């Protein structure tokens, strides 16, 4: 009556666990990803993040200049 | 990085116009007029080349 009334069967417990482990170990993985991935950009800076400013290209005069030679 | 190349003394030889420039000014405006054709194509030349040894000619 006990574990009719107020418990569940092992086979609950034992998928909550599977899939909190699952949920963990991605969770896991994917915090060494992170960590690889951070460290790779910064150190080339070929990807989205570190990306510094730089003088824009929009700003130089392409107008002659009063003299040829620049 | 590199040799500079620059024309002989030769290359630079020509008949220069030794008027003083009161000269000049006073013939300025006639000479603009005559002389359009040569010196507009000199200085195209010389605002596209971007280079002295490129307009001697
Ligand atoms: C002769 C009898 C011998 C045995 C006596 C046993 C008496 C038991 C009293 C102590 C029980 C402690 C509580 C244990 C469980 C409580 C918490 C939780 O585990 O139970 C909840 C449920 O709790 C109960 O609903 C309520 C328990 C409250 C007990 C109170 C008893 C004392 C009350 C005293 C009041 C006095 C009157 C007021 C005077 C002013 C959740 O259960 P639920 O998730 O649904 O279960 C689903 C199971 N399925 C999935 C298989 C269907």
């Amino acid at each position: 009556w006990i574990a009719r009334t107020f418990y569940d069967g092992p086979e609950k417990n034992y998928e909550k666990t599977m899939a909190i482990l699952q949920i963990e170990a991605e969770k896991a993985e994917l915090r060494l990803k992170e960590l690889e991935v951070r460290r790779l950009m910064r150190a080339r800076g070929d990807g989205p993040w570190y990306q510094y400013p730089t003088i824009d290209k929009a700003l130089i005069d392409h107008s002659p200049k009063t003299t040829p030679d620049n | 990085p590199g040799i500079v190349e620059l024309p002989t003394l030769e290359d630079l030889k020509v008949q220069e116009v030794k008027v003083s420039s009161s000269v000049l000014k006073a013939a300025a405006h006639h000479y603009g007029a005559q002389c359009d054709k040569p010196n507009k194509e000199f200085m195209l030349c010389r605002w596209e080349e971007k280079d002295p040894r490129r307009c001697l000619e």
